[PDB]
């Protein structure tokens, strides 16, 4: 009733809104075209692993998708209904939200979520997008991060991760990263430091050759985003291996 | 005194008469919709969901609300379920039921007939349906073409004697175009879209106007 | 004023009245329900229960959710105690209490009649019951067959004098589609599914096209 | 009102949503027809035995089937609930369910144990069904696992299992299990990891030829879901030994 | 406008009369149920309670709440305190504030006359008692025998000069199953109990068929 | 509304819904003719007794039964209510219960007392019945067990018990106890399980020939129910002692 | 319209008046009720308190409630205070303001007339005291006598030239039994009870047959 | 609305249903004519006592009173109420409650005090009556005993007693007290035992000669219950002191 598929929930539904399968890590990466998001697909509930390709990336509408870490019941049913809070708002409204708008009513569902995170069951995601309404569609790739208490943040710096190997994989591009870049370069600098979270990360645990286990992406440009494909990874993970 | 219903019945049948048509039709892509909108920015069809479309008449307001309603009752099945459990029927009854409360209860019946139109997964080979519910909770499975607004003797009749399955597109919006002007002027100052059973997820496109006027006739 | 009974109740009966009919009838198998639907989405029969049917007639929305309301009253009282506790007489009950209410008190009584049918378990020597529920909460148990809809006077004499007993599943449609024919137009085109006394558990299934065929009876 | 048998009592009857006997192990694989479900019978509150004949095995509805290991008193419950969920929403609807939506709704009602879950009385399903909606008619059998909070997750590796010998079983599968094989083959496998399964657990305690003890079983194909006879069973674990 | 009082009065006194009848007696088992019904399944007389039976008359619907509402305002009665404690003037006095509450504040007043018989403990020497409750709240403590439905005025002098104390319980079934026949015809088609106050506990039993044969008189 | 006495209090009176005196051993039995219930009648809070003539099982309807074992207080108008719930629903329906609804039904009531039992004022229920439903009316006798959340579980071995003793009798009639047998040689080895049990538990103690406290039966068949005679076990107890 | 309460208000006093009659005075002992009651089980005076009596007319089922009501009220006092709390003029004004709410609110006014009667404590030189309540909640205190039910202008009369203090109880009886007569037969089929001062607490016995006879005066 | 005055509390005024001066011993005798209680006279908040002639046993109704053990203050205002809800249910019906209808209510009224019982203010009654539905007038006297969680129990063994010296009184008169007697014999006995439970028990302390402290009694029968003189008390303890 102000096109909130959500606030639909909260008045007539609101039922809604290591005990349990972990997470892993995701990053983010800006470049020339538009922005990415690549995420390992390891599960670990304790020191166990509990599954080995789960997607922890999703593209939530047309123009932007994001990663979510933490526990993987609260992280997929916090997703889905982002998507859903974006898509019905459209449905509606006729057009879609500003991509500032899908962060903030993001943000929102995330401090909904402060409850169960102050008690163990926490989720952070990582989303990125193409502003179709930025200025300069050559920096109109975007990065936002949150918090727990649900805080919104600007990425101003071209990648970010979330995770338990996000410290690593952070580092590694601090240094394998540049600027403006090929869709196929960040898309490889992602690989990479999703090689080194896996390195001093037991949690995570990158691309994994003789399991044919391979790193999660996804690119949004002008055109929209789409899900690379599981050739585009595996033959660019053969080619980061040393 | 009791057959107030024959009051408020006419009342609406009255408000939705004095008002522009539309046309909803079965063909090759899937569905077709057009309808008399002389607006630039408020629309009378609209995405439902994923394989679902919706048009109305009569007050805008009215069915605008009934459309919203839709948009949310599909959604929250979807959510509830799975997407792939949206169905046509589905927000047929529902409509049906709403309406039919309405009219019982409101201190005012709705002034609005509407449209639900479901075209096949994206594959199967499912002919789309087509539902139609009354400003007093009446639902009609129609499998070929449905009219409603202003006069329907003449646009009804133009088409019984006008339809053909397999339709092609260009050829089906001359079809109904056609019935349109025979009852009532038919400039491209209208809105079409269709449900285009070839997508895979969306299924739902309007006909801006640069390509509209490749498919409408003239005089 | 006072007799409002009188008014309303008219208003239930005339609007039945004014539209298709049904029947329901005993036979060898269990219970058939041959009902006048042109429809090919939107039922007017349905599987209630384990062994439980319904049928109605008049305006839709209002018998349908009459329809769904029973669905659940029935797994209501599978689920607290067991499938094998739900009765036709307990959902007859029911329906009669709440139309009763209805007609009462609603602004506008409903425009229905319904008919529960309730076909033995799956073994016992136990014949099929009927139940009829009127617009304004009046039952009947029926051991034979049930009419309504309509202009129930001719289909209804004209099976007075063509039921029998053990009657044959291709002859009870005969029996039933004929006398529906005498009254007012008899295609293959209407709804017919069966309360099969033989089957385990569901025990209701609808009888398609392709087999309808060889059961009904021409001109 | 939303077709949701649940949703019902939800809102108009809500009294509906080792101090006591325990569970066991349950195995799930797939196969050309469809898949199956075979699992222990033993029920165990403490170290002590309580039933060495309790089914934990339920065929949810025509075309899927479900097993789930936790408190006994809390699982059945839940799967006799999830049993009607289904079926009332096709009396309603007039059609069934997506397999896809049968799990979205089984987790729902997981994600509302929740609750007594972080009190002890924990419960997870396990779930099996023929999706007559898939492409391939092939690889139409289908495995759902779930979480404690409520995550639904996707099997795709052909078997899994639950309950405190689920480690043993899965292990043993990962060696006497492949891919498409005959629903002789696959029953047979099932028997198998069940009899490891016990072997490294006193809680579970398989196929006991003596006793007449035998794993409850079901397959799901084409056809239908249909509990697999105690003959079939017995003379099948006679094979197995040995 | 005020004396509704004697229209709403008319409208149930009226939906009484054009109904079958009932009698209800004091006798030497304890008191005998006699009641015209056709049905096979839908009864008219229950048990309320341990030596507790009910019966009425009117809408089926109506009084059949009425008969729950009283199973329920027993069992509380009896669980709250004790079994012991159910007595026939509790639910008498009950229907009679319901019924008058009805009459009073529905859209419709209840068309339903009503019986309450309490036939004394397991032991003790005295006699049974009679309670009739009207559709407008009026309890008339009655001894002997009792009759509702219908015509009255015939059956009830066929019953004023009719009744014997201690009657046996073949020829009570006569002294009633005649009057009726004096007003309306009088097949073993209808429904029979009784409130044996030999009994322990239940007191409440029906004469099934094959043995009321053997006690209702011919033409 | 739904028939279910119960129910109406739920909406309409919701107020009936060792610090105190305990339990006892309850036997159930199966037959030729129907099935029957023994139980002792010794409450105990503490270490000390506090009545030795207290009956712990009931007739809760023409053809069936149950003893409750537990909180004393608690577990009769636990069974009080339980017998009502089922008149009630008699004579609104016209017609009684199933066993299985009976069953289902004494499983919520019990599930509702859940609060309670975590609390240490559990109680637990053993339920009888000759099913008038049974196709075989030869093994048409049952017997129902309970779990403190409220699970319903099928005996399925002629025989069971609860109580502290519940694990002496069990075993006793392990040996003792042999199917299809006389409404006489049960009602033997009941007052035999009912030694045994008071043998080896405090908490128990059976059959007291010095003081006149012999154990409580009631048998049930296709006639219904009754209560055995405090002569019938009496020189009952007699011949089973050696 | 707005003179509904005239109306109302002769809808009332017409069915207290179509009815039987009481007497309730001032005597010796302390209160005498005396009304017409041919019924066996169904009271109409009540021992309202300690040194309360309670005795009303009009319909049944709505006296009967204020009745309870007042039982209630009074009970209420005194667990809430002390029992040596509980007066007269308390439930008097009680009643006063709920029949006078009733009246003017409720569908229909309550077609009663009502006296409530406390006999001074168990010692002190305090003269009983006596209140009527009025359909319409109006009182009065009256220290001698009260009538009220059917005719009252001749039993009213037939009082005012009839009484005495200090009556002896067998007078007081006549007195009233007398002047009841005389306006409407007279059998010992009346109910009669008294608030006996001489009491210590219930303060209330009712004159039960055996003791009667010897108290009522003959044709 | 169902004769209960308690009941029109629940729903027209709830606010009705050692820190604090507590309990001591109170004794019940069936005998030939009716049944008696007698019971001391001193409340102790501690090892002070605070009150030497306070009585505990009230005269419920015309034919039955109770005594009540525990929290003074609490057990007042109970047999108050109950007192009340007795006459109220008369004065309403027109009859009074079956004995047995008014144990349960007393029960209830236990029932309902559970809650501050667990927290230390627990009371307990002991109720007792002359049956008028008694079958056989000679045993007519009946003896209730309570829980704290509302159990209803009886005593079927001529007496029982409750309070802090009730073990000591229950063995006194399990010597000194015998079936049908006179109601001078029984007032006697009981007398005797409520001494006997002043000697092992300094929260009792029966009969004290010196300060004129006598035991309060109470005897019912078939001509209602009546409160025994002072004088019949003393000149009868004066009689057992040796």
């Amino acid at each position: 009733n102000l096109s909130s598929f959500t606030d639909y929930l909260r008045g007539h539904a609101p039922e809604l809104l290591d005990l349990a399968p972990h997470g892993t890590t995701i990053v983010a990466l800006t470049y020339k075209g538009g922005v990415l998001l690549a995420g390992d697909r390891r599960a670990t509930q304790g020191n166990l692993i509990a599954s080995r390709d789960v997607e922890k990336v999703y593209v939530t509408d047309e123009y932007s998708a994001a990663g979510i870490a933490g526990t993987a019941g609260i992280a997929i049913e916090l997703v889905r209904l982002f998507a859903v809070e974006l898509e019905h708002y459209e449905k509606i409204e006729g057009v879609p939200l500003t991509f500032d708008g899908k962060a903030n009513r993001l943000a929102s569902m995330v401090r909904g979520n402060l409850g169960a995170a102050m008690q163990g069951l926490a989720v952070v995601p990582l989303l990125v997008g193409y502003d179709l309404d930025a200025d300069d569609e050559s920096r109109a790739g975007r990065i936002v991060s949150y918090d727990v208490v649900g805080g919104r943040y600007e990425e101003r710096a071209g990648y970010h991760a979330v995770g338990s190997g996000s410290l690593a994989a952070k580092s590694a591009l601090k240094k394998i990263y540049s600027p403006d870049s090929d869709e196929e370069t960040a898309l490889r600098a992602a690989i990479e430091s999703l090689y080194d979270a896996a390195d001093d990360d037991s949690a995570t645990g990158g691309p994994d050759l003789t399991r044919g286990i391979y790193p999660t992406a996804v690119t949004i440009t002008q055109a929209g985003a789409v899900h690379v494909s599981e050739e585009t990874t595996s033959e660019l993970a053969r080619r980061i291996v040393a | 005194a009791e057959q107030i219903m024959r009051d408020r019945s006419e009342l609406a049948r009255k408000g939705i008469a004095r008002g522009r048509s539309v046309v909803v039709l079965t063909f090759r892509d899937g569905v077709l919709f057009v309808a008399e909108n002389p607006s630039t920015a408020l629309h009378k069809v609209s995405e439902l969901y994923d394989r679902l479309g919706f048009a109305a008449v009569g007050k805008y307001n009215e069915f605008e609300n009934l459309r919203r309603a839709g948009i949310v009752h599909a959604d929250m099945r979807g959510y509830s379920y799975d997407r792939r459990d949206v169905t046509g029927r589905s927000l047929a009854n529902a409509y049906a039921q709403t309406l039919g409360t309405i009219f019982t209860e409101q201190p005012k019946p709705y002034e609005v007939e509407i449209c639900v139109a479901e075209v096949g997964r994206v594959g199967s080979p499912k002919a789309p349906q087509l539902y139609r519910i009354t400003y007093d909770g009446s639902i009609v499975d129609e499998q070929h073409f449905v009219v409603m607004g202003g006069t329907t003797e003449p646009i009804a009749t133009a088409m019984r004697e006008s339809y053909r399955a397999d339709l092609d597109l260009e050829a089906a919006v001359g079809i109904a175009v056609n019935a349109l002007r025979q009852g009532g002027v038919d400039v491209a100052s209208l809105e079409v879209a269709v449900l285009d059973q070839s997508r895979p997820r969306r299924a739902f496109r309007r006909i801006a106007g640069t390509a509209l006027e490749q498919l409408v006739p003239a005089e």
